[PDB]
């Protein structure tokens, strides 16, 4: 309890209780997923609605022509975090003209998100991430918390019970890497879709992808854009 | 010539037991008189007395910064202060412009607070002191003043001579000059009295 | 102005003229450029007066400040040191052009000091508008380990020249004797330059000046 | 106990942003509904004495001629929000030559959230969010649109939304009877309703504020008469 | 001004002369030139008294933190590197021409010049200041590789001297001094002992 | 050796038997992190990283432990990830200033030492609080040598033939010292490096986990390098194979 | 009073009720927890400097492991407490030195770093935003006219010269036996001093070490130069002290 | 990296009292004993200059600072503080002689000192100085004794203590002396005051004895000391 409010006082058992409690602001929000085939890096997320009058929140959004993030957490931190990672690619291509590597921006959260974890009165980023990208290295998916750590995904999901979803990929990745776009958002679907009680489920409504790749700069589908994708999946089991 | 820009004169000198500050009373800018009664000498204290010639505005502005510094070493201090004293002060005060100058050249007259003996100094207008036994001169006619205080002056005078001379060396000095002059104003300070007058000279 | 310095057998002997001028016209018949700085080190000031007055003077009460702290006698590297370093933060615009000397526990030592920040410890030097002509004098008549009064001689003989030659020079000759234990300050050392007495009596008698107004106000 | 102004609970959010929302349940309800024949905003104003006068008590400002905003909670926090809001427009048409869409306005406020410490920062910077609570109704080229947002940033488009002290039953209310096609009138209508039904105080012209952004039309606020003629059939 | 530093075998020969003038006026016939910045580096100023003086000593003091601080012999491409940073960076401001030449453990004898640009280069032998234009040729046609220390020493005692004889700005007395890990030799060439040569008659 | 009553909250606060508490947890901070060794031999300084695996979900390579501070210098590290990278940062841009500034490759002690006042640096007042890890410095050159420093929360470096850090670091030390590094070679040197891990590793208690290598040395002319899959699966094998006794 | 305390006078650098100042007190604690010892000696013609060399591991290059420290060629040091605290004092000391010849143009006396080292910790000592350096710093050199000088300054700010001093756990008992050794007027030469050195650290310890043990700083008059013994010149005095 | 403290470590008790200085003052009543004496002629300045052991070199270290040529300084409290504040001190008097060139009035130094000690009363993240001030100074013909306490307050003294039974020298001082002595019997009587507390026996490196006449201040050697603790002489 004395340990519990200062990012700077480190607990008798070598923790840092504010950063933990920070890394407890990813569960708050709603689950989201990211997988990775060959050629495609792929985003899917649930949006989350207050009530049944308003919109669903944005969950997906846009940093470069080669890079997409997904959030998890508070917005304004959300945002803060998306501002700077446009703001140095940019500055890549205006100095280099060539986009940025996503593990060298990734590496720049790391610095930038690690810096208020070690001064008094500062705060760590309440928000996690799911960066989708390409290179020439290929597709990427990493992940980012708001511990300053960063990973390195073939597939990941965080927030609100994340932990179904987690398990589905966990099983799937050796068919990831080979299948073709369809099927791989199909496998983002599923696995976000298992984070939820049977009597819900996807819908046009709630449901946002983003999707990078080598013949495909980062788009987002939200409403109308997103059929083509739900119209083509199982059942589901009980 | 910035100096020369408003003109004046201003001369100090040493007597027995008696000082005096003289300067004229010209007002001017470049060629026209707007004024034949503008002050160039100022009391800082009882018994000390200072006197800027040059620009018009550095000289108000030196002697009022001059004043506010005064007034607050004699409140700091429970005592008048001394013509040395005075004397570093202004050094100080115009050497802290030294790359950007007031136009002023200083010179101060007075006696010793605590004892009497008379006091006659001069400065730059970055601060360098310049402490004489008989005369001190500055301003737009320094070369006629020179002239005759060289040729005035004498040693151990009594209040009526020393004034005599002083006055007849402004007076002749300045009336050579163009931009010095309209009148001339003559303080004869002594332990007892101060005595304030002003010469019956050329308005030309 | 005309500044010199000369070192000997037992330590240094400083010369200065005492003329100060501004334009062509003599300001100061005696000015004092002969500076203070340690009890054992002194500082001949050359150039624009209020920069070497000012110069000297802070250089002196640093000093003053580190000896205090050290509880030692000043070293004359150290007022060299800060000397051409504050000149040279200012890169020339402190007109000051100074010779430096003293006594340290490690001997006699003379510096000539430029307005730039540059420095030379010879065993002679001037600097000034008449330097050149102690200079001449210095190179003629110097011999390494003189006698206290040979280097006095020597010295005041180069002020003289500067003196005499020069139109910048003008006056009486000061001197500042310095040896590891003793401090001859001899202010007016020799007064080569006299002004020639009056022959009339220009006195004006009480009266002849007229008065418009006056004043007069009682003291205490 | 006192802790730093941006210290996170064990659940996983800050506590001042928290209090901020509990001090928003503290303010006078504000209703906006979204219409594809305009935007509309009522709020209460909550008059304490017979001698304060009722017409200078503003919870719907206009933002730009295409944009309004109303408010709840504590509004000396919203007035610097909404000079914000203005001073963005008006920069944006200086320099682009165009109207800001609703959702970027709301996004530049939003962007003022979290804008706040103790330590590392600046002397005028702000020492705790703002307690208080913004909806903006607005017509761009996506037509008509309402949006909302709370002190901890997070904004969002509604078609109908009520803030303040009687937020949930007033959107319970709200609920029931909206469609996404109801018509102008049937909007303001409904507004007016459930604020008669919120408020503890007799609904009347002088009791609340209504305001319309129609895409014929620029912000505008009602007048007494409009007020009258509407609260007329009740 | 006119400096020279020639590289043999274990270690490095300099020489200057000792002319320090302010326009045509010697303010010093004895100049000493050749600065000591560690025990087996020293560097040859050629230019503004002043900027050079300024410079030498700072390099001096942050060389001497350096090698405290690493507890080892500085290495004279490190001294050579100060001076670098410090005459490139204020190039507009300053007014140097330096030679940094000395012994050092790993690299032995070293040579190297930091001309008024502030560029930097290791050279078999250097030569600098307003007299090394009256040599160029005869340093040309004189160098051989291989030369002993006192060859060496022969060497930029002669060329000095010529450049002395030549230049207006250059003269007094020579000062050579002898780096190598045995330590510093210095010593003074004057009078008779500054090598003669004939000039013409009829 | 346990107090705490307001005098273990800060850096700044000494307690009462004079001890800096908050150096100490984050030592133990330290203590907590899987086990990182590092051993330097006659010709060069060889890594070797526990990397335990909280997911089969990371890809392979991901929260790499050993990274590469200079082109001559690597650095193994233990504890608190992030606060390990951004030390990266500042050894790496320390290595960069004195190339910048002096013309040559950093040397190691040097490095070492100015990378750990950085770390002393946090030890000292309640604005920061110290680093959460322990990280090691491996170097080599012909005229330097083989060189390998450690740095822990506190600021302290020192110079170690063979060194660990992390929740098994005295159980690594005595299997080290077993070893005569002094007249082996980095070539050996890695297999006894997978060796020692493998033994330290604790399969019950901790999950799978990926083993990290790294050269440094007169192999890699200077270079510090990460070792060749064929080399690592070589010592893997050997490392496997030597649990079996 | 006597041991009273009120508000935060054991957490910050303010005074007691007794007008004490906790924090540094425990500083001073803090120079114990490193569990060395260090002996200064002051000679005729020298000055002698000798610490414990605690090598607990053959994993250490123990030539990295060390409590001397060249501040100058001429100025030596020992440092006795907290080791990164210690190096941190060295570093400002060699910067002080250095920066000190830079100004004023000659080696800085041991006196003045010294005292410049001891008015640096004092505003540690005043300023509650930090905490004093668990550290004691002993420098040794040559004087010009002083001759051999022995310097020690505290985490209070504190500083002298001394005839002889000690710090760290066996401190007061190695002072006991330092003035007891001093009373008898000895000729204090280089081997009388070394001895005096090694043989108050041993009695004081009861070890009798191995010449890897200990490490040994010394300044002649001789020879000003701040040097470190070898293992093997350091096993001559210890074979020779052996003897009688 | 750093920054500070911004708020006052030095605050008013609901009784009314500034505790931190009152602690000051305590550490200063704890100190080694120290007398001054103006002496219509002259000033003195004494103070126990007791070290603790035989290996101490009290040629090194004094407690008798100069500040100017005319000006001294001796303390009660905490050594660092007191050093701290005579650097502080001469600096001050260096800058008052570069602005009038005329050595600083010893009133004049006292006051801009006691400004400097009233600073760390209420500036931020600072505790006040531990240290009692005693201040000789001879200027305009006429002798000056000052005190400085921690609070920033100063008095002038014709004679006085402080330190370690400061109490019981106050009164002996305020018995066994008076005005029109001269410099000789002050330093008697000052030694003589310091005995009143000396338990052991008082050598001439046992106190430290400073003298400011109007010839100018300096620190009297131990030479003369032994010739003053002589009990005559
Ligand atoms: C060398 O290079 C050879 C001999 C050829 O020049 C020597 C050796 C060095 C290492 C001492 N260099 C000089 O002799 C050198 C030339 C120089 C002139 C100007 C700028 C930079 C270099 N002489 C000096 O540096 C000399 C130092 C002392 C006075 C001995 N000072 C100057 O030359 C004055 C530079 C100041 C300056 C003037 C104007 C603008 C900015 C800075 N130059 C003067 O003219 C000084 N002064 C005023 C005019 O009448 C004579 C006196
Ligand atoms: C009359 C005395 C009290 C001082 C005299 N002061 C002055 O001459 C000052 C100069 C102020 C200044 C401003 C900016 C930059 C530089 C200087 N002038 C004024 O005060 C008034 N004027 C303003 C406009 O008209 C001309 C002068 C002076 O400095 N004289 C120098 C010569 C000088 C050099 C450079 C610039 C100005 C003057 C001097 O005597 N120097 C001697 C050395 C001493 C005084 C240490 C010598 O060098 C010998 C006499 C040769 O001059």
């Amino acid at each position: 309890n004395q340990y519990d409010n200062d990012v700077t006082v480190w607990s008798p058992q070598g923790r840092i209780h504010q950063i933990e409690y920070a890394m407890e602001a990813v569960k708050q929000g709603s689950a989201t997923v990211g997988l990775k085939s060959k050629t495609h890096a792929v985003l899917v997320a649930l949006k989350r609605a207050q009530s049944e009058l308003a919109a669903h929140q944005k969950k997906i959004l846009h940093v470069d022509n080669h890079i997409g993030i997904s959030i998890a957490g508070l917005t304004a931190d959300a945002r803060l975090l998306c501002n700077f990672m446009r703001q140095e690619c940019l500055d890549s291509r205006f100095v280099f003209d060539r986009p940025l590597p996503v593990s060298r921006l990734v590496s720049l959260i790391g610095s930038k998100t690690q810096i208020p974890t070690q001064r008094y009165g500062r705060r760590p980023y309440g928000v996690g991430l799911l960066i989708a990208g390409y290179d020439d290295m290929g597709p990427h998916i990493f992940q980012t918390c708001p511990s300053a750590n960063y990973f390195d995904c073939r597939a990941m999901s965080i927030g609100a019970r994340s932990q179904s979803a987690r398990t589905y990929l966990e099983r799937h990745m050796s068919e990831f890497m080979e299948c073709n776009l369809n099927e791989l958002v199909k496998h983002g679907l599923r696995a976000l879709r298992e984070t939820l009680p049977a009597e819900q489920d996807l819908t046009t409504k709630n449901v946002s992808i983003g999707i990078v790749g080598k013949d495909l700069e980062f788009t987002i589908y939200d409403d109308d854009d997103v059929s083509p994708f739900l119209e083509g999946l199982e059942e589901r089991p009980q | 010539s910035i100096m020369s820009y408003n003109g004046g004169a201003v001369m100090a000198m040493k007597g027995k037991n008696c000082v005096a500050i003289a300067a004229d009373r010209r007002f001017g800018i470049q060629a026209q008189m707007v004024t034949t009664d503008f002050q160039k000498i100022f009391p800082m204290g009882d018994r000390l007395y200072i006197g800027l010639a040059g620009l018009a505005t550095d000289v108000q502005t030196v002697a009022q910064r001059l004043k506010f510094r005064l007034n607050l070493y004699e409140l700091k201090e429970g005592r008048q202060i001394k013509p040395y004293t005075l004397m570093s002060m202004v050094a100080n005060l115009l050497y802290e412009k030294r790359f950007g100058p007031y136009y002023t050249e200083p010179v101060i007259a007075g006696l010793d607070p605590k004892t009497f003996k008379p006091f006659i100094c001069s400065l730059d207008l970055i601060g360098c002191p310049m402490v004489t036994d008989d005369f001190v001169v500055s301003g737009t006619c320094a070369e006629q003043m020179y002239g005759m205080c060289e040729s005035l002056w004498e040693p151990n005078m009594d209040p009526d001579h020393l004034f005599e001379t002083i006055s007849q060396a402004m007076l002749n000095a300045v009336d050579r000059d163009a931009v010095s002059g309209m009148g001339v104003i003559v303080h004869i300070i002594e332990k007892d009295k101060i005595t304030t007058r002003t010469l019956k000279a050329r308005m030309d | 102005t005309t500044i010199a310095g000369v070192v000997y057998k037992d330590g240094i002997v400083l010369g200065a003229d005492t003329r100060a001028t501004e334009g062509m016209v003599v300001a100061d018949k005696n000015c004092s450029k002969i500076h203070f700085i340690s009890p054992n080190i002194y500082c001949c000031g050359a150039g624009t007066a209020a920069d070497t007055d000012m110069t000297t003077q802070l250089i002196s009460s640093n000093l003053e400040l580190h000896s205090l702290s050290t509880g030692r006698l000043p070293r004359v590297v150290t007022a060299n040191r800060m000397l051409k370093q504050m000149l040279f933060r200012y890169q020339g615009y402190i007109g000051a052009a100074l010779v430096l000397g003293g006594v340290d526990v490690t001997g006699p030592h003379l510096y000539s000091i430029y307005p730039h920040g540059s420095t030379d410890k010879l065993p002679y030097v001037t600097m000034g508008s008449g330097s050149l002509a102690a200079m001449a004098v210095f190179e003629d008549k110097f011999r390494p380990d003189m006698e206290e009064e040979e280097a006095k001689n020597l010295v005041s003989e180069a002020i003289a020249a500067g003196i005499f030659n020069d139109l910048g020079s003008g006056s009486n000759i000061d001197l500042c004797v310095i040896s590891k234990n003793k401090l001859d300050f001899l202010r007016p050392y020799t007064v080569p330059n006299k002004k020639g007495t009056r022959l009339g009596r220009y006195r004006c008698e009480k009266g002849t000046t007229a008065v418009l107004t006056e004043k007069i106000t009682p003291l205490e | 106990y006192d802790r730093g102004v941006n210290t996170f609970s064990p659940e996983g959010r800050l506590f001042q942003v928290e209090y901020a929302i509990e001090a928003i349940k503290l303010g006078s309800t504000a209703i906006g509904i979204q219409t594809s024949e305009g935007v509309c905003l009522a709020v209460e104003k909550r008059i304490t004495s017979p001698l304060m006068e009722p017409s200078s008590i503003e919870k719907i400002v206009e933002i730009d001629a295409h944009i309004g905003c109303a408010m709840s909670g504590l509004i000396a926090d919203a007035k610097t929000l909404i000079d914000k809001a203005r001073v963005e427009t008006q920069n944006h048409w200086f320099t682009y030559n165009e109207t800001m869409t609703v959702e970027s306005v709301t996004q530049a406020v939003s962007n003022l959230a979290l804008q706040f410490g103790e330590e590392d920062a600046d002397p005028g910077a702000m020492s705790r969010p703002f307690g208080v609570a913004l909806l903006f109704g607005g017509v761009d080229e996506k037509g008509p649109q309402l949006f909302h947002m709370d002190p901890s940033g997070t904004f969002v488009q509604c078609d109908a939304r009520a803030i303040g002290s009687a937020s949930e039953g007033a959107q319970s209310s709200l609920q029931e009877v909206y469609h996404k096609s109801m018509t102008l009138k049937e909007a303001i209508k409904s507004s007016l309703i459930i604020l008669k039904q919120v408020m503890e105080e007799k609904l009347n012209a002088t009791n609340i504020e209504l305001a319309t952004v129609q895409p014929g039309q620029n912000f505008h606020m009602f007048t007494k008469e409009e007020l009258e003629e509407v609260i007329k059939d009740i | 001004t006119t400096i020279m530093a020639v590289q043999f075998d274990g270690g490095v020969v300099l020489g200057a002369d000792s002319r320090t003038t302010t326009g045509s006026y010697i303010a010093n016939r004895v100049t000493d030139k050749l600065t000591p910045i560690h025990d087996r580096i020293f560097c040859c100023r050629s230019g503004s008294a002043a900027d050079t003086q300024a410079v030498a000593d700072a390099v001096t003091y942050q060389l001497g933190f350096h090698s405290i601080e690493l507890n080892e012999p500085p290495l004279v491409h490190t001294a050579a590197s100060l001076f670098k940073e410090m005459c490139y960076r204020y190039r507009e401001d300053l007014m140097a021409g330096i030679i940094i030449a000395g012994w050092d453990p790993q690299e032995g004898g070293q040579v190297y010049s930091v001309p008024m640009g502030g560029m930097m280069v290791r050279q078999s032998f250097a030569i600098g200041g307003s007299g090394s234009s009256y040599i160029y040729g005869y340093v040309d046609a004189t160098y051989r590789e291989g030369m002993t220390k006192e060859e060496c020493l022969q060497f930029t005692a002669n060329a000095l001297a010529l450049a002395m004889e030549r230049d207006g700005s250059s003269g007094g007395v020579i000062r050579l001094a002898a780096i190598a890990e045995s330590g510093v030799e210095r010593q003074v060439l004057l009078g008779d002992q500054i090598p003669k040569f004939a000039v013409a008659t009829l | 050796s346990s107090i705490g009553t307001g005098y273990d909250l800060s850096a700044s606060t000494f307690s009462p038997d004079g001890r800096v508490f908050q150096v100490e947890y984050a030592m133990k901070a330290v203590e907590n992190s899987s086990t990182a060794i590092g051993i330097r031999c006659k010709d060069g300084v060889v890594f070797g990283v526990e990397k335990l695996v909280l997911s089969k979900l990371y890809e392979e390579g991901s929260n790499k432990r050993l990274f590469n501070v200079d082109r001559h210098v690597g650095m193994a590290v233990a504890g608190l990830l992030a606060d390990a990278r951004s030390l990266a940062d500042i050894a790496r841009e320390e290595a960069s200033n004195f190339r910048s500034n002096f013309g040559y490759n950093i040397p190691l002690k040097h490095l070492a030492d100015r990378v750990a006042m950085y770390v002393h640096a946090y030890t000292l007042y309640s604005a920061v609080r110290p680093f959460g890890c322990s990280f090691m410095l491996g170097s080599y050159s012909v005229n330097d040598g083989a060189q390998l420093y450690m740095i822990d929360p506190s600021g302290v470096s020192y110079g170690y033939w063979g060194c660990a850090i992390g929740k098994a670091r005295q159980a690594a030390k005595t299997e080290i010292e077993k070893l005569q590094m002094k007249e082996m070679t980095c070539r050996d040197i890695v297999k006894e490096v997978a060796k020692i891990i493998y033994i330290v590793h604790d399969e019950v208690k901790d999950k799978a986990f990926e083993l990290e290598l790294s050269w440094v040395g007169e192999l890699t002319n200077g270079r510090h390098e990460i070792v060749p899959k064929d080399i690592r699966e070589e010592a893997e094998k050997y490392a496997k194979e030597s649990l079996k006794e | 009073s006597r041991g009273s305390s009120a508000g935060f006078d054991r957490h910050i650098t303010i005074f007691s009720p007794e007008g004490r100042l906790y924090q540094v007190e425990y500083a001073f604690k803090a120079i114990n927890q490193g569990g060395l010892t260090s002996v200064a000696v002051r000679g005729k013609d020298c000055a002698v400097i000798v610490t414990q060399k605690k090598v607990p591991d053959k994993l250490l290059d123990s030539s990295t492991v060390t409590h001397l420290f060249k501040i100058t060629e001429n100025i030596g040091c020992v440092m006795t407490g907290m080791t990164a605290d210690s190096r941190s004092q060295v570093q400002r000391a060699r910067y002080e030195a250095a920066n000190w010849k830079y100004k004023y143009g000659y080696e800085i006396p041991v006196d003045m770093l010294c005292k410049r080292i001891a008015d640096i910790s004092q505003v540690y000592t005043q300023n509650a935003e930090m905490r004093p350096l668990g550290c004691c710093m002993i420098l040794i050199g040559i004087d010009e006219e002083q001759g051999p000088q022995v310097y020690k300054c505290d985490p209070a700010g504190y500083y002298c010269g001394f005839k002889a001093t000690a710090a760290g756990v066996k401190q007061t008992e190695s002072t006991s036996f330092l003035e007891k050794k001093v009373k008898k007027k000895f000729d204090w030469t280089f081997e009388q001093t070394v001895e005096t050195a090694i043989t108050c650290l041993s009695t004081v310890l009861s070890i009798d070490f191995k010449p890897s043990e200990i490490e040994v700083g010394v300044v002649t008059v001789e020879n000003p130069k701040f040097r470190i013994l070898t293992e093997a010149e350091i096993d001559a005095h210890l074979v020779a002290l052996a003897e009688r | 990296a750093e920054r500070g403290y911004s708020f006052s470590l030095t605050t008013f008790s609901p009784s009314g009292k500034l505790v931190q200085i009152e602690y000051a003052l305590a550490a200063v009543a704890g100190g080694a004993p120290s007398v001054g004496i103006k002496a219509a002629n002259g000033v003195v300045l004494a103070t126990e200059k007791k070290q603790k052991s035989i290996l101490y070199d009290e040629r090194s270290v004094h407690k008798v600072e100069p500040i100017t040529k005319h000006i001294g300084l001796v303390y009660s409290g905490m050594g660092p503080d007191y050093r701290v504040l005579v650097h502080r001190a001469r600096k001050l008097a260096q800058q008052y002689y570069l602005v009038y060139q005329e050595p600083i009035p010893t009133a004049q130094l006292v006051q801009r000192v006691a400004s400097v000690m009233q600073e760390y009363t209420q500036s931020g993240g600072v505790r006040p100085f531990g240290v009692s001030l005693l201040i000789c100074g001879w200027n305009e013909g006429r002798p000056y004794l000052f005190q400085s306490d921690p609070s920033g307050a100063y008095f002038a003294w014709k004679a006085t203590a402080m330190g370690k039974n400061y109490v019981n020298g106050k009164t002996f001082l305020e018995k066994r002396y008076n005005e029109d002595l001269e410099l000789e019997d002050a330093i008697h009587t000052a030694i003589l005051t310091l005995k009143e507390s000396f338990e052991g026996q008082m050598t001439e490196d046992n106190i430290e004895v400073g003298i400011c006449n109007e010839a100018g201040f300096r620190r009297l050697t131990p030479t003369e000391v032994k010739d003053y603790l002589a009990a005559i002489a």
